[PDB]
RNA sequence: UAGCGGCGAGCGAACGGGGAGCAGCCCAGAGCCUGAAUCAGUGUGUGUGUUAGUGGAAGCGUCUGGAAAGGCGCGCGAUACAGGGUGACAGCCCCGUACACAAAAAUGCACAUGCUGUGAGCUCGAUGAGUAGGGCGGGACACGUGGUAUCCUGUCUGAAUAUGGGGGGACCAUCCUCCAAGGCUAAAUACUCCUGACUGACCGAUAGUGAACCAGUACCGUGAGGGAAAGGCGAAAAGAACCCCGGCGAGGGGAGUGAAAAAGAACCUGAAACCGUGUACGUACAAGCAGUGGGAGCACGCUUAGGCGUGUGACUGCGUACCUUUUGUAUAAUGGGUCAGCGACUUAUAUUCUGUAGCAAGGUUAACCGAAUAGGGGAGCCGAAGGGAAACCGAGUCUUAACU
């Protein structure tokens, strides 16, 4: 039967085969049109270049600043949050459910539903929903 | 078969400026 | 679902999810297509114009000579040196999902117990290492190319189908499709197929 | 996966040269000069496929009218008579009575004439 | 070789939700007493890319 | 990514995590005890490997044929149908192959046992100065002197020494961590001039190394240097005794060899351009892209006795090559003497979109381990939540003292 498996139909297309004949469609030139830069071997012009005009890029003026306390901040749903180990959470155990990542130092809990076992959760921040989702449920709130 | 190796100058030097 | 033994005629259960579900066509190519491309090695170079000897000094001067211009004696439109586009040695081996490959290895299994072409027998074994006796067991059901699967590699079988090109001799761990399907026939024994649900899971 | 081209170009090579037999020089003997006449003979191939069809129209009508002429009625008066007297044959067959059947043909003019008065 | 993000484009537009970008308005740096309040007022708050040149803006920075 | 950057083009980390592999020591010094472990060099013995090798299974009869290994019929070996050769395609004709053995002599590796040389263990002390640092000028760290830490150095200076000193990105204080200015150290890592085996959706003589043929040769250049073309008789030379024409030629015709000599060494197949001989038809009063449509006659064959086919083609209507580049070319604009061969959108890694397949609020592993295209490995990446320059807030957020 090693002769009779085939792909599904629209699975391949063959590919665009340029400067094959006349029938082919796209020969001479291959579809990149008459003389100019773009139609050169290697040719073309870099990204953001507008034909000498300043670029959009350069035409606006930079703004803000890259905080550090950003990139060691998560945020926790609810939906994740009953599923750590037991009824317990907090800043530790939950790299053991690789939910937030090792360098994470700071969390929050957030409104994303569908928590129903009653957790408890130290040391994190409940923002305002989060906090009437879980004590519905059971949970309860201790710094 | 084999390139020459003179390669004179055939063009003759007359401007028609 | 239920296999059927044609020696012992003992009754055997087995998950129909792994042996009774349908067959994926697209699927199983792929995984067929991926395992041959796996199997090439890709040893293969030329030499672009910069790998050909020679020097790069100017055939000819670029104006008075009455021929065309030239650069040098190794540009892919000359005779002896060129290759526009050299190959270089690659690797064909393609990704392919541990589900999608444990889909089709599935599919295929379904299959061949729907086309009979699966036999489930008790242990297969042979009593001393001569491809004769092999022959002859072989001989007396009706199979000439045939894939043996057992739970444990045993040497003494190992040695009888090693001259045998029609008959393999292979591990449930050392399954592949390719084997599974170029084969004719497949002959499991009862441990050899204990072995494959717990590991398709 | 090296491909060499000597089997197929000879191939086509030797289809344009057996479309151009019979041409003078090298247009049948050189493929380059050869490719240029058959395709050039495609083209007149074409265009007279419809020149043909109004080249024995105008045959046709030149032996109608000498014919029509012999029995005494200009082409076209004597097609104007055929049109009146509700005749539906063609230039072909007008043409091809007068050439073999001359009594057919003086029937049709009498009968035209008839149609006009 | 991985694509190298344009760093003065990384600097100038951030994304959104929906796939757009946010950008300064580009006259209230300097000259600015000539200018009325309410024209600077109004280039204070952030403003969406054109789509014309959010062609542009995707190349630069293909990974943010 | 953070950063650096005429903040342009571009350059581009670290912390931290997952793997491969892991090994720690000595001197700046005295005493007690002194082969006390570990090392390097020379003998002996065991094992293994290299440098020669040995045995190695099993088929015959008919048909076609120059010759069978092929077809047909019936057998046997296989821990050996991996390969190569043999008059066409061999598991059973030969060399081999799996397998089991082999070393007088020389050798690398891992051990045990002797000799030589430095050398265990404990107490006390010591613990690297023109150095650290600084001024000036440069260089290296992703970091271009910028607010610029850290390292190196040409030049000029110059400490403390453990109650001391260095670092923690200007700098200061507090804390934490380490101890420079003396050295040694296999493993995982990089490459193949060379040797053996094995493999290839690599090439098959204009390809593949420049070189399949005694090629880096011939040849070119004062020189450094550049640098070709050229493979194929047949199974076996059985390579044509002898005769004849010819100049005791060349070349040829016979004869013979062979399955084949239009396989005769100028040798397998033997295409095209190009050059010839023969046959049919046309052509010496007719003007041009040489064809096309119509078309008589003639010469060959077919059934029927009329045409059908093949070749030629008087005469006649229409008709100024191809490519490229251009608003536009028969153009007197470009390119091509012709034939054959070669000759131009590829490849790697990323990113976006479309199709398709798997799984689904989940999806998927990378390196690596792995008797290994399996299975492990979830480090990590993307997605389900956004807003704000940011802190921060959060299905909201920002803006504002606050929003109709």
């Amino acid at each position: 039967r090693l002769n009779t498996l085939s792909p599904a139909e629209g699975s391949k297309k063959a590919g665009k085969r340029l400067g094959r004949g006349i029938g082919s469609g796209l020969g001479k030139t291959g579809g990149r049109g008459h003389k100019g830069q773009k139609s050169r071997s290697g040719g073309g012009v870099r990204r953001g270049f507008e034909g000498g005009q300043m670029p959009l890029y350069r035409r606006l003026p930079k703004f803000g600043f890259t905080s550090r306390k950003a990139a060691i901040t998560a945020e926790i749903r609810l939906s994740d949050l009953a599923k750590v180990e037991g009824g317990v959470v907090d800043l530790n155990t939950l790299k053991a459910a690789n939910i937030i990542g090792i360098q994470i130092e700071f969390a929050k809990v957030i409104l994303a539903g569908e928590v129903t076992t009653p957790v408890t959760v130290r040391g994190l921040r409940v923002t305002k929903g989060a906090r009437a989702a879980i004590e519905a449920a059971g949970g309860k709130i201790e710094e | 078969n084999n390139r020459p190796v003179y390669i004179p100058r055939p063009r003759p030097p007359h401007p028609r400026l | 679902m239920e296999l059927v033994l044609k020696d012992a005629q003992s009754a055997l259960t087995v998950s129909e999810t792994t042996f009774g579900r349908d067959f994926n066509e697209a699927l199983v190519h792929q995984v067929v297509v991926a395992y041959a491309a796996g199997a090439r090695q890709g040893t293969r170079a030329q030499k672009t114009r910069a790998e050909v000897t020679g020097s790069g000094k100017k055939p000819w001067r670029q104006k008075g000579t009455g021929r065309a211009r030239s650069g040098s004696i190794k540009s892919p439109i000359w005779r002896s040196g060129g290759v526009t586009f050299a190959a270089r040695p690659q690797d064909h081996s393609q990704k392919v999902n541990k589900k999608m490959y444990r889909g089709a290895l599935k599919s295929i299994l379904s299959e061949l117990v729907r086309q009979d072409r699966l036999i489930v027998v008790e242990k297969f074994s042979v009593e001393a290492p001569k491809t004769k006796l092999l022959a002859q067991k072989l001989k007396d059901m009706a199979l000439e190319d045939v894939l043996i699967i057992t739970g444990e590699l045993d040497e003494n079988l190992f040695l009888a189908a090693r001259n045998l090109h029609k008959v393999d001799v292979r591990d449930a761990t050392g399954i592949d499709p390719v084997s599974l399907i170029a084969f004719d026939k497949v002959v499991m024994t009862a441990d050899a197929v204990k072995q494959v649900e717990e590991m398709l899971a | 996966a090296r491909v060499k081209r000597g089997v197929i170009a000879r191939a086509r090579h030797k289809k344009i040269l057996k479309q151009a037999k019979g041409y003078y020089g090298a247009r049948s003997r050189v493929y380059r000069v050869a490719f240029q006449a058959v395709i050039k003979a495609g083209q007149y191939a074409y265009r007279d496929r419809r020149q043909r069809k109004r080249q024995f129209r105008q045959l046709w009508i030149a032996r109608i009218n000498a014919a029509a002429r012999q029995n005494g009625i200009s082409y076209s008066k004597f097609i104007n008579g055929l049109k009146k007297a509700s005749v539906e044959i063609d230039r072909k067959i007008l043409a091809d009575i007068a050439v073999f059947d001359k009594v057919a043909f003086t029937a049709l003019v009498e009968k035209a004439k008839a149609a006009l008065a | 070789p991985k694509i190298k993000t344009v760093r003065g484009a990384a600097k100038r537009f951030k994304k959104t939700g929906k796939g757009g970008f946010k950008h300064k308005h580009a006259n209230l740096r300097h000259i600015l007493t000539k200018k009325a309040t309410k024209r600077k007022r109004h280039l204070r708050p952030k403003a969406m890319v054109s789509k014309g040149d959010l062609g542009l803006v995707i190349a630069c920075l293909p990974y943010a």
